[PDB]
């Protein structure tokens, strides 16, 4: 076929600074490339039609070029109401096939989350699970990775990922440390533990709690 | 004006099939050749198929080529595409399109867009959620600033609403998009900004579950 | 030889029709074994690719004349192609496509051989100007953007700038005409364009209007000709899956015996092959049908005799 690639899988520059998005296709397309916009949770609305193009109503910030094989889509300024991904149409007779997106984003103030654990439910105690959360909010970059520690071992099958999108105000991120255990595996240990890995906080943060100790 | 009204499944377990429809109207629809994409929730877009202003230029991605198939009725201003023998990596929303000029001339891009129509493919029914959060919020566990949380587990299909204390705190509150189960059933949460000296937070953790139409509250406040 | 030594132009486009699905006629065209039957004859088939036709987004009728812009540029990179392929000494088979490329595959073919005499194969006159044109479409006006008597009578149109009208009045022939409107039909009386209508060719037998054809083309002086086949000239029965069937045109056979005579001269410089629509077929067996008819035609007028083709070999040991 031909493989579109997005050359950023996702960035974030400023508001204010220029974003150059790439979209290198696999063989000559020959200026068939839209560029789209979806800012999650709509519909993508067209920005470029044939590579530059400027769709009517399209802000005349967005100024896409190139021809043949590789193709940009230059954002002159991010104007942060223009935060969302991007897609890469490749319309021709019938492969038609998008690219992976570009995740656009700004930054704020860069902060360290806030890593806080919890135990499982009693109401769940009476279920036969176990269930202990691990919740880590406001923090930036988006790079943590999470551990959990059966009281110093490691753990598989229970790291659970739950992401947030950039939050609309502070523009801020959010994990869940999602763990889901048996009652046989639950009342073995107590102290339970998830540890942080962020660029803010050189140090791991780790965090236990002591079982019926809640 | 363009109204690109997506209807049809939604909810099919095995490698069944179903048959979508998007009820066209405001332009003349013999005209303009329209197609379908999907999308997985969170992820990229993909072109499904596309078709003429007549039908028999259907083109179809190499993931669908055997599976699916398009028909139009120009008479009647539909978009069904059939869908055959699902392979459950195909529990995308699927969009229906239009072709952005008057043609159909082969190439062009997609101008107007309908929503909707989530397919889901799965191998449970429809049922209640199991909300079986607690939190010792706040306790003097670690921090002087415990958030307050609830756990949504076992629900189908996509989507739920939580609210908090009636919808009416919204400080902090980052409901955490629903995640696949290895069960089958899909796992979510929400989040509130609580501190030890807060004793006028009564917060009920409204979860709604329309698919089945099942709510559960499971009300918090900060115990032993 | 240096007849049937092709260079095949694909030209997948259709912007000048109205709401079209001809431009996979070259794809169609080929994946039926276009290049791969040309191979059995001697033929020195070089393939210069389907050309990539740049797109034009915001693209506006002139008066009434539909997408002009995209028309005009596909068929200057179609004329610019052509006679890149001319200058290789080969014949420029353009297959695609409609005839509003037909523009280009003869502004090209005429760069090169400017003396070239057009026999065009069309149940239309193709003639219309854009002043009296009545559904504004660009594949019923290639001819009009060609024919030096025509000066004066053609708009600056956007696009077709770049045109400079090639063929006289005198060197075009007309076979099969059977759908000819009135401003088209009194341009063709005007200028003295020879045509043979659906009528002549009852009154007269395919061979001998053939005859008639080859012998005001090449009777006067041998000269290139560019046999620009359109396949709804053929009848409905053969040629179904095509833009505008008018039924009771000419046969199989006919069609068969033009492409041998105009062959047998050595002279074909060029074709064009327009007009496939496998869109609409009403069924798959229509587009197989009308797609063998338009390979057969093209494998014609390449040396493909119906009584039957040998090398100069010795086949009797
Ligand atoms: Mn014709």
């Amino acid at each position: 076929d031909i493989q579109m690639t997005q050359s950023p899988s996702s960035l974030s520059a400023s508001v204010g600074d220029r974003v150059t998005i790439t979209c290198r296709a696999s063989q000559g397309i020959s200026n068939y490339l839209a560029w789209y916009q979806q800012k999650p949770g709509k519909v993508p609305q067209l920005l470029i039609s044939a590579a530059s193009t400027l769709q009517s109503g399209v802000p005349s910030r967005f100024s896409g070029s190139g021809s043949g094989t590789d193709f940009t889509l230059t954002i002159s300024s991010l104007q942060p109401e223009d935060v969302a991904t991007y897609y890469c149409q490749k319309y021709n007779s019938a492969p038609r096939t998008f690219g992976q997106g570009t995740k656009v984003e700004i930054k704020r103030a860069d902060a360290a989350p806030t890593v806080s654990i919890f135990p499982p439910s009693s109401e769940q105690l009476t279920s036969g699970g176990a269930s202990v959360v691990c919740f880590l909010n406001n923090f930036y970059p988006k790079d943590i990775n999470v551990k959990w520690k059966i009281d110093g071992s490691e753990r598989q099958n229970g790291v659970l990922n739950s992401w947030t999108d950039q939050d609309s105000k502070d523009s801020t991120y959010s994990m869940s440390s999602t763990l889901t255990l048996t009652k046989d595996e639950y009342e073995r240990h107590n102290s339970y533990t998830c540890e942080a890995t962020h660029k803010t906080s050189t140090s791991p943060i780790v965090k236990s709690f002591n079982r019926n100790e809640c | 004006e363009v109204q690109l009204v997506e209807s049809g499944g939604g909810v099919v377990r095995p490698g069944g099939s179903l048959r979508l429809s998007c009820a066209a109207s405001g332009f003349t629809f013999d005209d303009y050749g329209m197609t379908w994409v999907r999308q997985a929730p969170g992820k990229g877009l993909e072109w499904v198929s596309g078709i003429n202003w007549n039908g028999g230029s259907t083109g179809y991605a190499d993931s669908v080529k055997g599976r699916f198939t398009i028909s139009r009725d120009n008479a009647k201003n539909s978009l069904y595409l059939q869908m055959n023998s699902l392979r459950a990596e195909d529990t995308a929303l699927y969009h229906c399109a239009r072709d952005r000029r008057r043609g159909s001339y082969g190439s062009d891009a997609f101008d107007i867009w309908g929503q909707g129509t989530m397919v889901t493919v799965s191998s449970a029914k429809t049922t209640p959620p199991s909300v079986y959060p607690l939190a010792p919020g706040s306790a003097a566990q670690t921090n002087s600033m415990v958030t307050l949380g609830c756990l949504v587990k076992g629900y189908f299909p996509e989507p739920v609403t939580v609210t908090w204390n009636s919808g009416s705190l919204s400080s902090g509150v980052h409901t955490f998009p629903a995640v696949l189960e290895s069960d089958l059933y899909t796992l979510s949460s929400s989040v509130t900004v609580p501190s030890s000296p807060r004793p006028s937070e009564t917060v009920t953790c409204n979860v709604a579950h329309p698919a089945s139409s099942t709510k559960v509250d499971k009300k918090i406040v900060p115990r032993d | 030889a240096k007849s049937r030594t092709i260079g095949i132009i694909g030209a997948p486009f259709s912007k000048g029709q109205p709401r079209g699905g001809v431009e996979e006629g070259p794809t169609v065209l080929r994946k039926a074994g276009l290049l791969e039957k040309l191979k059995e004859q001697e033929c020195d088939v070089k393939d210069y690719g389907d050309l990539p036709f740049a797109d034009i987004p915001n693209d506006s009728p002139f008066q009434i004349v539909k997408n002009p812009r995209s028309v005009g540029k596909a068929s200057e990179q179609l004329a610019g192609k052509v006679a890149e392929v001319k200058k290789n000494g080969r014949i420029s088979l353009v297959l695609g496509g409609d005839h509003s490329l037909a523009i280009g595959s003869i502004s090209g073919h005429a760069r090169v051989h400017p003396d070239l005499g057009v026999i065009w194969v069309d149940a239309h006159t193709d003639i219309n100007t854009p002043l009296t044109t009545t559904s504004g479409n660009l594949h019923g006006q290639p001819v009009s953007f060609l024919l030096k008597e025509l000066k004066g009578k053609i708009p600056d149109v956007p696009g077709f700038s770049w045109v400079t009208p090639c063929i006289s009045a005198k060197d075009i022939v007309y076979i099969g005409l059977r759908d000819v409107d009135p401003g088209e039909h009194y341009i063709l009386k005007t200028l003295g364009i020879k045509y043979f209508s659906m009528t002549e060719v009852d009154r007269l037998g395919i061979g001998k209007v053939m005859e008639e054809t080859l012998s005001y083309l090449l009777g006067r002086k041998k000269r290139p000709i560019h046999l620009s086949f359109d396949v709804d000239g053929l009848d409905p029965s053969f040629t179904p899956a095509t833009g505008t069937p008018v039924v009771g045109g000419l046969t199989y056979r006919e069609g068969l015996y033009i492409t041998e005579e105009i062959y047998k001269t050595g002279l074909l410089s060029g074709l064009d092959i327009m007009e496939v629509n496998p869109s609409l077929g009403k069924t798959p067996e229509e587009v197989t049908r009308t797609v063998n008819t338009a390979v057969a035609i093209t494998l014609a007028c390449f040396g493909l005799a119906r009584e039957g083709n040998h090398k100069p070999i010795d086949y009797l040991n």
